[PDB]
Parts: C-alpha cells; sequence; structure tokens
C-alpha cells in the first residue's frame, strides 16, 4: 500500500481505541514500508498493551514508535535483503 | 529496622528551614528502590516517602512541593503503586490550610501530570481533586469552564472502586450541562448509568438527583411524555425514605401532567390507586378530573380553568412554578383536544355553528386544532363547507361491513349456547 | 450385593449414541448413529423436549431406535490428551533468570483472566495465539508447567505427533475435538509443546500423502479465523525454528504475541545455578561467581547437567557433599563437548 | 471497521450485493455476473471481516463451510456433504 | 392492645374465622373495629389503611356462606356514609342486607 490506503486503516482502528490528542498517527505513515493489515492491528494492539506494565491508560505517541519496530522486520534480523550485496 | 529511627535521624532540621531537605529524600529514594522494586506489593514506609510533605507545610510556598512530585512521577519512587498512596497525603493539608492559598491551589492541581494525563487508575482519589477544581469556577462565575472540566474526567470510568460515590460523579455533570445552556448533552449520560442501575437497589441519597435531573431536562423539553414516566418510578417504587407528608402532594403533580400529555397509559393506573381518592382534596379533585375525558362537555371548564387552580399555575414539588401564560399555553390547547375526541366519538356530524358554540372558538380557530388532528393520525374528520357541517364518520369498505355483522353472528351463537345451560342450572329452582 | 447385582446388569442390553440432527415433527426426530449411518427415530414423555433440539448428543436402542437419554456433550475423552495429571514439580522459583520474559506471559493469561474489563475500556483485542521460540534448554517447556502448578483452570497437552493418527479424514477432526471443551469451559488454556509439525506449509509436490494434514494445518485457519467465540481462550505455542512453520500462521490474527526466550545471559544465568544446585547437597563454603564466567553460550538446562556430572565426580572419591572444585570440572565438561551448535538461531525480534 | 478497501469492496458488492437485490439489471445490460468469486493476496490481509461485513449488510441466507471440513471419517460421506450445502 | 390478632386467643384450638358470629377467636374483628374507632372519632385516613388488608383476606380465604362479610361490610357501612360517593355506598348496604 501507500501513504493513502494506509491512513484509512489507522484512523478507523483508533476510533475503538482510546489515544492522547498529542499522538500524531503520520509519524509512522511516513516510515511504513512493505506492510499488511495484519501487521497494523498488532501496532495497536501491543501500544494498548505495554501500557498496562508502563501505568498509562491512553495509547501515547512514544508507545506507538517503541511497539512498531517489533512487526516491521519480515523475516527474522534481515528484514527482507536488509542492505548489502 | 530503619524506619523507626527516622526521628532521630535529623536533630536540627526540625527547627530550622532545612534547605537540604531536598536532598535527604533523594538519599533515601535509590536506597529503598533496590529493597522493594516491583517484587512487593508494600514493603517500605509510605511515610518515609511522604515525609517531604509534613516538612515544609505552612513555610513554604507550593510551587517547590509540586516540583516534588514530578521528579517522583518521573523516576520509579520506590515502588510502582507508592504514587497511589502520596496523593492519599496530598488530600490532608489541602482542606486543613485554605487562607491564601486558594488562589494558588488552582496551580497545583494544573501541575500534577497524575490527574491530568491517563494511568493505570489505581488512584480513586484524583476523582475528588478535579471537583476541587470545578467548585472554583462555579464560585468565579464561570458556567463553561466548570462543564469542560468534568466532561473529560466522565470519559474514562474506574472499573469497580466507588459505586454509590460514582453515581454522584456521573450525575454530577449533568447538572452542570444545563446550567451551561444546553440540556442535550445531559441526554447522553441518561442513556448509560440508568441502565447499570436500573435492576440494583438504589439508596436515599441516590434517589435524590433522579427526583430532578430526570424531570428537569424534559423541563425545558416541553415534553409531558417523560416528565410522568420517570418521576411515577422513583414515587411509585419504595420512596419510603422521605416523609409521609410531603409524599403525598408530589401526586397531585403527576395527575396534573397527564392532561397536558397527549393522553397516555398511566391515565387508568391512577385512577384504582388507593391514596390518590383519599387524603389530599386535590388528588381526588384531579382524579375527578380524569373521568371528565369522556363526558367534556367544555362548558364548565373554562369556568374552573379561570378561578380555581391548584395545581395549574401554582407549582412546588415539581416544576416549582415558571408563569400563569406558560402554564396556561399548552393547558388550553389539550382542553380543545379532549372535546374533539369526544365529538369524533359521538357525534356523527355537526354543523360549524354549533361546534363553534362547543368549542367557544372562531371559525379560523375551529378549523385549526380539527385540521392538525387529521394528520397527526388520530381523529379523520370529514369536513363539509357548503353544508357548513363537519362529519365524522370514517368510510369502511364492503368487507369491513361484513365482518363486523360475523362478530355478531358469532356472538348470537354465545348467547343461544349460554342461555342453553341456564335451563338445565336454573332445573334446580323451578325443580323444587 | 455384587452378585445379584450382576444378574440385574446381564439384564439391560446395549444403547446406541448419537446426536440430534434436525426435527421433523414434534415427536419425530433424526439422529445419526455413530457408525455413520442416519436413522428416523422417535422418543419418549419421560424427557424433556426442550433439551431434544439439534446438536444435542442422545442415547438410542439398538432394537427399536428411539431416543432414551439425554446426555452431555463429550466429543472423544482422551485422559493423555486432556487431563493433565498435575503434580507440583517446577515452580516460579525454579524458572527465575527469565524474569524479564516471565511478564510477557502473565500478560496475556493472568491480565486478561483476572480482570477482562480493562482490555474493553481501552479498546485492545485480548491476545489469542502465543508463540514461544529459540534455542532448547532455554527453559520453554517448564513455562507452561509452571502454569498448571499455580493457577489450576483446565489445561490441554497437546503433542504434535499424537494427533497425526491417519485413518480416514482423523487428523482434521481431532483439532475440532479439542475446542469442544473451549466454549464449555471458559477458563482454559490450550498448550502446545514442542510442535513444529501442524504449522508446516507443504503446498504441492505432489503432496507426498499429506492430504489429511494439510487440513490439519487449514484447522488452525479456521477456529482462530472464523465466527467462533474467543478470547477466552488462550493458545500458548512453543517451536524451535520459526521459519520451518508457515509464516502465514506467525503473521497476527491468530498468534498475537511473540514472546523471544533468549539464552540467559551472565545476569540472568546468576539466579539459575543457585536454582539446580538448591537440593543438592554440598560445602559450607561456595562461589556461584565462577560459572558465571565459565559459562559461555549455555543456557538454564545446560546447568542442571553441570550440577548432575558434579555428583558423579564425588563418587570415586566418596564424597556426599559436592566441593566447589568438582563443580568447575562439571561447569566445563559441557564447554570440553561442545558441538551443540546453538548460535545459529537469527530469529530473536 | 475495515477501511482503505472501498476500492476493492466496491467490487463485491457488485458481484454479491447486486445480483442479489435486481437480476433484470444482467439481463437487460446482458453482462454475466460471476458466480463464484475467488481472494487472492497474502493470507492475513483481506477477506476475514470482508465477508462478515458484507453478510450483514445483505441480511439474506449466508452459509460459511470450511474448506479442511469437507471430509468426514466415512468414506461415502465426502461428497454428501458437498451437495447439502 | 391485650387481645389483638392470634396471641391470647390462639394456642390449642384454630381458625373459627374470627368474630363474624358468636363463636369465634378474634383476628381480622378487632383490627377492623380499630379502624371503626377512628372512623367515628380521627379522620378516614387510619380507618382505610386497616381495611386493605381486610378486602385482600376476604377475596383470598373464605368459605361457601357469607360471615366475614359481615363484620367486613359493617365498617364499610359507616366509612362511605361520611363521604360523596353514594352509588358505592348503595353496593356496600346491599350485601350487608343480605
Amino acid at each position: 500500500r501507500d501513504r493513502r490506503e494506509r491512513r484509512l486503516i489507522f484512523g478507523t482502528i483508533a476510533s475503538k481505541m482510546s489515544l492522547a490528542p498529542e499522538a500524531d498517527l503520520d509519524s509512522l505513515i511516513i516510515r511504513n514500508d512493505s506492510l499488511s493489515g495484519a501487521v497494523i492491528a498488532a501496532i495497536m494492539q501491543e501500544a494498548g498493551l505495554r501500557a498496562v506494565r508502563k501505568n498509562r491508560y491512553v495509547i501515547l505517541q512514544s508507545d506507538l514508535e517503541e511497539a512498531y519496530a517489533t512487526q516491521v522486520k519480515t523475516d527474522n534480523t534481515v528484514d527482507k535483503f536488509d542492505f548489502y550485496k | 529496622k530503619d524506619y523507626s529511627q527516622i526521628l532521630k535521624e535529623e536533630f536540627p532540621k526540625i527547627d530550622s528551614l532545612a534547605q537540604n531537605d531536598c536532598n535527604s529524600a533523594l538519599d533515601q529514594l535509590l536506597v529503598l528502590e533496590k529493597k522493594t522494586r516491583q517484587a512487593s506489593d508494600l514493603a517500605s514506609s509510605k511515610e518515609v516517602l511522604a515525609k517531604i510533605v509534613d516538612l515544609l507545610a505552612s513555610r513554604n510556598k507550593w510551587d517547590d512541593l509540586n516540583e516534588q512530585l514530578t521528579l517522583l512521577s518521573k523516576k520509579h519512587g520506590q515502588l510502582k503503586l507508592s504514587i497511589q498512596y502520596m496523593i492519599q497525603k496530598v488530600m490532608e493539608y489541602l482542606k486543613s490550610s485554605k487562607s491564601l492559598d486558594l488562589n494558588t491551589r488552582i496551580s497545583v492541581i494544573e501541575t500534577i501530570r497524575v490527574v491530568t494525563e491517563n494511568k493505570i487508575f489505581v488512584e480513586v482519589e484524583r476523582a475528588r481533586v478535579t471537583k476541587d477544581l470545578v467548585e472554583i469556577k462555579k464560585e468565579e462565575g464561570k458556567i463553561d469552564e466548570a462543564a469542560d472540566i468534568l466532561c473529560e474526567l466522565q470519559v474514562e470510568t474506574y472499573g469497580s472502586m466507588e459505586m454509590s460515590e460514582k453515581i454522584q460523579f456521573i450525575l454530577e455533570q449533568m447538572e452542570l450541562s444545563i446550567l451551561k445552556g444546553d440540556y442535550s448533552q445531559a441526554t447522553v449520560l441518561s442513556r448509560k448509568i440508568l441502565k447499570k442501575t436500573f435492576k440494583n437497589p438504589k439508596y436515599e441519597s441516590l434517589k435524590l438527583e433522579y427526583y430532578n435531573l430526570l424531570v428537569k431536562i424534559s423541563l425545558h423539553k416541553r415534553e409531558y411524555l417523560e416528565v410522568a414516566q420517570y418521576l411515577q418510578e422513583i414515587y411509585q417504587t419504595d420512596a419510603i425514605k422521605s416523609d409521609e407528608a410531603k409524599w403525598k402532594p408530589v401526586l397531585s403533580h403527576i395527575v396534573y401532567f397527564l392532561v397536558l400529555s397527549p393522553y397516555g397509559n398511566l391515565q387508568n393506573d391512577l385512577i384504582h390507586k388507593i391514596q390518590n381518592d383519599n387524603n389530599l382534596k386535590k388528588l381526588e379533585s384531579q382524579e375527578s378530573l380524569v373521568k371528565l375525558f369522556t363526558t367534556n362537555e367544555l362548558m364548565r371548564w373554562p369556568i374552573v380553568q379561570k378561578t380555581y387552580e391548584p395545581v395549574l399555575n401554582e407549582d412546588d414539588l415539581a416544576f416549582g412554578g415558571e408563569a400563569n401564560k406558560h402554564h396556561w399555553e399548552d393547558l388550553q390547547k389539550r382542553v380543545i383536544e379532549h372535546n374533539l375526541r369526544v365529538i369524533s366519538e359521538y357525534y356523527s356530524r355537526i354543523t360549524l355553528l354549533r361546534l363553534n358554540e362547543l368549542l367557544d372558538l372562531t371559525e379560523s380557530q375551529t378549523e385549526t386544532y380539527i385540521s392538525d388532528l387529521v394528520n397527526q393520525g388520530i381523529i379523520y374528520a370529514k369536513v363539509n363547507r357548503p353544508a357548513k357541517i363537519v362529519n365524522f364518520e370514517k368510510p369502511k369498505n364492503s368487507s369491513q361491513l361484513l365482518n363486523e355483522w360475523s362478530h355478531n353472528v358469532d356472538e348470537l351463537l354465545e348467547h343461544i349456547e349460554t342461555i342453553g345451560h341456564l335451563i338445565t342450572k336454573e332445573e334446580i329452582m323451578h325443580g323444587l | 450385593d455384587k452378585t445379584e447385582n450382576d444378574i440385574k446388569a446381564l439384564q439391560s442390553i446395549g444403547q446406541l449414541i448419537g446426536e440430534v440432527m434436525k426435527e421433523l415433527s414434534e415427536e419425530k426426530y433424526i439422529v445419526k448413529a455413530s457408525s455413520g449411518p442416519r436413522y428416523i427415530v422417535g422418543v419418549r414423555n419421560s424427557v424433556d423436549r426442550s433439551k431434544l433440539k439439534k446438536g444435542v448428543r442422545v442415547t438410542l436402542d439398538i432394537t427399536t431406535l428411539t431416543i432414551m437419554r439425554i446426555l452431555p456433550r463429550e466429543t472423544d475423552p482422551l485422559v493423555y490428551n486432556m487431563t493433565s495429571f498435575e503434580q507440583g514439580e517446577i515452580t516460579f522459583d525454579g524458572i527465575g533468570g527469565l524474569t524479564e520474559q516471565i511478564r510477557e506471559l502473565r500478560e496475556v493469561i493472568e491480565l486478561p483472566l483476572k480482570n477482562p474489563e480493562i482490555f474493553q475500556r481501552v479498546g485492545i483485542k485480548p491476545p489469542k495465539g502465543v508463540l514461544l521460540y529459540g534455542p532448547p534448554g532455554t527453559g520453554k517447556t517448564l513455562l507452561a508447567k509452571a502454569v498448571a502448578a499455580t493457577i489450576g483452570a483446565n489445561f490441554i497437552f497437546s503433542p504434535a505427533s499424537g494427533i497425526v493418527d491417519k485413518y480416514i479424514g482423523e487428523s482434521a477432526r481431532i483439532i475440532r475435538e479439542m475446542f469442544a471443551y473451549a466454549k464449555e469451559h471458559e477458563p482454559c488454556i490450550i498448550f502446545m509443546d514442542e510442535v513444529d509439525a501442524i504449522g508446516g506449509r507443504r503446498f504441492s509436490e505432489g503432496t507426498s500423502a499429506d492430504r489429511e494434514i494439510q487440513r490439519t494445518l487449514m484447522e488452525l485457519l479456521t477456529q482462530m479465523d472464523g465466527f467462533d467465540n474467543l478470547g477466552q481462550t488462550k493458545i500458548i505455542m512453543a517451536t524451535n525454528r520459526p521459519d520451518t512453520l508457515d509464516p502465514a500462521l506467525l503473521r497476527p490474527g491468530r498468534l498475537d504475541r511473540k514472546v523471544e526466550i533468549p539464552l540467559p545471559n551472565e545476569a540472568g544465568r546468576l539466579e539459575i545455578f543457585k536454582i539446580h544446585t538448591a537440593k543438592v547437597k554440598k560445602t559450607g563454603e561456595f562461589d556461584f561467581e565462577a560459572a558465571v564466567k565459565m559459562s559461555d553460550g549455555f543456557n538454564g538446562a545446560d546447568i542442571r547437567n553441570c550440577a548432575t556430572e558434579a555428583g558423579f565426580f564425588a563418587i570415586r572419591d566418596d564424597r556426599d557433599h559436592i566441593n566447589p572444585d568438582d563443580l568447575m570440572k562439571a561447569v566445563r565438561k559441557v564447554a570440553e563437548v561442545k558441538k551443540l551448535e546453538g548460535t545459529i538461531e537469527y530469529q530473536k525480534l | 471497521d475495515v477501511g482503505g478497501l472501498d476500492m476493492q469492496k466496491q467490487e463485491i458488492r457488485e458481484a454479491v450485493e447486486l445480483p442479489l437485490v435486481q437480476a433484470d439489471l444482467y439481463e437487460q445490460i446482458g453482462i454475466d455476473p460471476p458466480r463464484g468469486v475467488l481472494l487472492y493476496g497474502p493470507p492475513g490481509t483481506g477477506k476475514t471481516m470482508l465477508v462478515k461485513a458484507v453478510a450483514n449488510s445483505t441480511k439474506a441466507a449466508f452459509i460459511r463451510v470450511n474448506g479442511s471440513e469437507f471430509v468426514h471419517k466415512y468414506l461415502g460421506e465426502g461428497p454428501r456433504m458437498v451437495r447439502d450445502v | 392492645d391485650d387481645l389483638k390478632a392470634q396471641f391470647q386467643e390462639l394456642d390449642s384450638k384454630k381458625q373459627r374465622n374470627n368474630g363474624s358470629k358468636d363463636h369465634g377467636d378474634g383476628i381480622l374483628l378487632i383490627d377492623s373495629e380499630i379502624a371503626r374507632t377512628y372512623l367515628l372519632k380521627n379522620d378516614l385516613v387510619k380507618a382505610r389503611d386497616l381495611l386493605d388488608d381486610l378486602e385482600k383476606t376476604l377475596d383470598k380465604k373464605d368459605s361457601i356462606p357469607l360471615r366475614i362479610t359481615n363484620s367486613f361490610y359493617s365498617t364499610n357501612s359507616q366509612y362511605f356514609k361520611f363521604k360523596n360517593d353514594f352509588n358505592s355506598f348503595y353496593y356496600t348496604s346491599l350485601l350487608y342486607l343480605s
């Protein structure tokens, strides 16, 4: 997808979620590379799961960037091809 | 252990201002942290960490005290749940000091990030902290600033905690929403807490708010169908905590609401009511008017409408009163509706000259209320202008006339069957 | 009384058992026999017609072929595949050193079961499946046994190669037999111990007669996908190399949380040496910090090997207490053998 | 509850919800509506809640049969279970 | 207050249906006369309160002949006399005359 088809999924899931008014979802949309629908669903869930151990209720902006690096990597440590020849 | 020697640790810093108290709190922060962490629920004494509050209270401004709570909030604080017991300590010196700190108390609440930002919600404290700030805004004359603060607090609802006290917090915004000038905001709040507390028994202090806020929203709406509904629910069921002397006149306004409303299903329920006939005469006077709905001739109604108005222009326990014109604005419109329903169910056709004398109106005012009831699907009447009559007989097809004739044939067989069995039943007296 | 009950028992005959299929008339129903034919059967006046509806397993007769007794729903009960035979052995005190990764299990198990209302107000959905990966010997198997000795709810042991039994479409029906208890008992968790099998790929080379296995792979793609009620049953899955498993199964929607179980570091192993040596008798003077540096790329289980070899070294010298010198000989004995690889797992994320 | 698929969901409603309402649109225009529908793409992206959203908006008969459940322990039961669907 | 209902009058004997005619043990008769006591002295508020349990008990537990109705319609005879409703007053005195 692109920054168009993806932002409709983030704004739709965030309706049922609880976030902060200062949280910006467009920051991670630019950094999205080769993602899908199931990956986006795991980002919003993990952001709310880590808020319990952090003594938080609504999802902040810092928790979105920390939980994003988990599901973005597509194989093991290598992403796809990583970078090298 | 070391927690019982805290009194003898620092001798001189008690009698002086003790500018080093900020350093003594940081030394005990790292030592007691490793001995607890997240393992033990309660290990270190909460008074040791909260001692910094009692050191500087009336001898220093509250600006420096808020800075200490900011560092403890960003750091661990010797425990993860220690913040729960620290804010409980904050609620002591607030009501015991006051004096010139009331103006600076506003800055103390806004400085704390726990009451502002959302947390794991172990507090059951900040809910009262938010209410204290709103009570200050209401005393300053700001209706909008008071309703907007509690609006965001009710978005996050705690899991259990307070039960009867949480109901008052939900109903608090409904009282301040009408003062803001919009009664539609409190409608959403009435669709949540009411359903959860419907099956749960309510105490005395619980039903005091429902006696007002439920009928206060519909008061500005001028819709009497919802006024006589929620009011009779609390009135009829239980309501034994109040005095029986003031409980009886409450019903006097209930019957008065049925006249201003488009009839209802609660009219026949109050006719058989035991307390409605006896006791206060105003209860029976309005009850006697209920049986006059079918017999209404309109003749004696404006005589009483212009003379006796016990529940009409004088309200005490329900509306409290507004104006003589406001209570009589919709009153005259309903009395016309009571007469038109009788004529439609009695007179098949009547001349306009006689219909105007029975309605005590002109030609323009007569057709105004009649034509409005036709569009509502209540009374269907064909007005004949050339004949100057109004035909109230609704047309029926050939199948409808033959259907009612079939019910009579089956009814005649019931009387033939009934009398047939009465010959044997009455044979005892005849054959005696 | 034992002899008189034998003669009274021989008077009774066998009674078939089948599930109610559909309803034709009030007293006339249809029940499928256990052998696979379907016969139209009758009922009696001694049973309630409300419980005779479709899906209810009833008792038939081998002669008259009529519904007789109503029985609760039980689909192939297996004591080895269902009952855990719980005997307390390992607890959270033996899995120590994983504390950083232990809170990951309690977050998806203890948190949603104790207070499910937290996930509802936040809006997040409770994690369904859980993935356990990493090299063997890190205590991954002990993570499932530590929960069974603590909570006590209904748990299910599911071996990978025990459900592969093949007659006709057998491997596909066994998976549906497990989820039958999920809707009955809500606080249930399905354990998976060392399963690389049912999560395979194998699309078409010619299939090598995988016909029942490919459907078994799809069974995990149905119960955790479709409209069946979920969220009350947690799926704990353990595997060695996730690259062998189907990448579609590892994606979100089935396994929500991937729990990393790496090799315990010097700080993690420090508490592990005292676990394996807790019940082992030794001298008064002991130092476990020596074996910390001696451990090169070991795991939590390999220290038990170090404690086991230390006992046999004292048998030849007639010593009931293991000396610290015999410990360092056994700790390096694992580092002398080697040939276990263990550094080839790149799936840490 | 699912955004960004409006481009894909528009073609689904034409091949599913449209022929179930007005069947004369395909006769007058003369286009044969597809009887079968296959959904491609990497597993875990589409499908899933899409079929549930279409079945809920249609409010009609819906039959969901798993692809691995057709096979039964009995031999000749396989072809009979397919016919009954 | 010395007798009331089922205190001194109930020991070894079952219910004779109160004080209807001649023999009996006072249960509903004393409670009916207390309402009649306050009927000719105090207001009618306390009198009707005691008549509510009498109407529900008469319609629940009764027999073939008419006995309790004599003492029941006796209090209602003077209860509706002071009221403004003469339609229900005739129906009460009609059954009491029977």
